[PDB]
């Protein structure tokens, strides 16, 4: 079912994002580090019926 | 007439429209 | 006998529904995105007698236009536009989508980009200098400075084009840059022009705009409706197969 | 016509039984992601028509629904396309589930339509 | 690199999803079974004459 | 043709990387993205690991 | 040729393969 997909590629796109801020803050020591950001993106769209 | 009842004549075909143009 | 069909038909827009607001939860964090809303439009059938049948059927009438919330990140090239601001930019088929997502990326030739998309701003798609600082005004002009050149060096290089669209005369996309709809579009001509009143700030990105409180009690109404309709298929469907046994002799 | 009934009611059967066949088959697909091919799964529908006035119910034939497919992203997949969309079977499961039932119901009244008819039948070879 | 050691790359949620999707599909599955016996055991009454 | 039965596949195993310990045992490695040990099985013939 | 009818010729097996060769 369509909801059970969507809702995985959520809460893998939150686990992702905080894997990264994990990363960020583990690493608070080392010299010369630049921070990272992760940015996301919606899938396509489906249309059952036009307007 | 009264459902159930018989009749000369078929009955016009059934549409469900979603937005009436 | 056919009283089982509007029930199940009940049920189905009702999982599509759900499906809806859980594509809506799932992206929560995607700078610049505008929520779905969800609703059910009654499609009744008139027939010749006793007109006792009104389906169902789920529609979305489009995004809502309340603007989210912006994070200051500090990053010099990251805009955010006013209430009914729209960054304009060239889709892949030619066509000129319309964004809020601020966040402005630069190739290695110079080329302005969002998420792959080359925004077009007064002109044709902009390009900047090869690898030089890129500031943002308040009202969309673009200066450049060539890295070690002396700070009286900056220099205005291109301006970026600004929209202003109501909210309900614009359709998302399949990819999922909004477009005017038909009417809006031949009043208002194929390609807007940019009006001078919108004003943006750098520094800023904004996020989306999703309500937490909205989708919990859409999930709860969903979940309800559908455990309702389920009832009704269940006691249709007894109630009928108790009543073939009459057929028999 | 008596006898015909006969042929009437199996027609009927028959066609119930295609019928649940083909939502018993999408309600086991409804999550395979393809085939022996790399085609993907797609609904399938029965099409009844009317014997011919009017008689019993035949199955014309068996059409994949035109449906557009509920395509996931899985990039990390060989079926996957040029945007890594790769496509999965469009079918719901209120609608199968609604299916059987029905299918089962008119099942089991032609059966009572057949035995009430046969009885009346075997009771008109006593006449007199 | 060395001190370091790999562990298992195991999708907690992957695997709940999964889980409770075969859990259902099971259950609808079992309907269809128990949905189709029933009706067939009446064509045998059928037969009886 | 109305019946289609249903199989079971397993198409492989996937390849990404897992996370990692630091033991500090100083003769634990770990692999690249697509680096693999080349140990010997059994029966004679190589094989790959992590 | 119609399903339920009578004909002289015995139906070819039926068979299921997993891959096609």
């Amino acid at each position: 079912i369509s909801s059970l997909w969507i809702a995985k590629t959520g809460l893998d796109a939150q686990q992702t994002n905080m894997d990264v801020i994990a990363n960020n803050l583990a690493n608070v020591s080392t010299n010369g580090f630049k921070r990272q950001r992760a940015v996301f993106e919606d899938l396509l769209y489906q249309t059952i019926r036009q307007p | 007439g009264v459902p159930g009842a018989l009749s000369n004549q078929p009955a016009p075909p059934n549409e469900a429209p979603i937005a009436t143009p | 006998d056919h009283a089982i069909y509007t029930a199940m038909g009940a049920a189905s827009q009702t999982l599509n529904q759900q499906a809806v607001t859980a594509s809506n939860l799932a992206n929560a964090s995607t700078p610049g995105f505008r929520a779905q809303l969800n609703a059910l439009r009654a499609v009744p059938v008139d027939g010749l007698s006793l007109a006792t049948r009104t389906l169902v059927t789920a529609s979305t009438p489009g995004a809502d236009m309340t603007p989210g919330q912006l994070d200051y990140t500090s990053r010099p090239l990251d805009v955010a536009l006013q209430q009914d601001g729209w960054l304009v930019v060239q889709a892949a088929d030619g066509a000129e989508g319309y964004t809020r997502n601020g966040n402005i990326q630069v190739g290695p030739t110079g080329q302005l980009t969002i998420q792959g998309h080359p925004v077009i701003g007064e002109g044709g798609p902009i390009t900047v200098p090869e690898g030089s600082e890129i500031t943002i005004a308040a009202d969309g002009t673009i200066s450049a400075l060539n890295p070690g050149d002396p700070p009286n060096t900056v220099a205005p290089v291109g301006r970026l084009k600004l929209v202003k669209a109501e909210g309900n005369e614009v359709q998302r996309s399949d990819d999922g840059l909004f477009r005017l709809t038909a009417e809006a579009q031949a009043e208002r001509g194929a390609v807007l022009a940019a009006d001078p009143s919108i004003r943006i700030m750098s520094g800023v990105l904004e996020g989306s705009n999703v309500k937490p409180v909205e989708a919990m009690t859409d999930m709860i109404a969903n979940a309800r409706r559908f455990e309702m309709q389920m009832k009704v298929i269940t006691s249709v469907d007894e109630n009928e197969g108790r009543a073939n046994q009459l057929l028999s002799m | 016509a008596l006898l015909n009934i006969f042929d009437i009611a199996g027609s009927a059967l028959a066609a119930q039984s295609k019928r649940l066949n083909v939502a018993a088959s999408n309600l086991a697909n409804a999550d395979s992601v393809t085939g022996p091919d790399g085609q993907p799964y797609r609904a399938k529908q029965v099409v009844f028509q009317v014997d011919a006035a009017t008689g019993g119910v035949k199955v014309a034939s068996v059409i994949e629904s035109q449906a557009p497919e509920k395509l996931v992203y899985e990039p990390g997949n060989p079926l996957a396309d040029a945007n890594g969309y790769v496509k999965m079977p469009n079918v719901d499961v209120v609608g199968e589930m609604v299916n059987t039932m029905s299918a089962s119901r008119s099942y089991q009244a032609n059966i009572e339509v057949l035995n009430t008819v046969k009885s009346m039948m075997l009771k008109t070879l006593t006449l007199g």
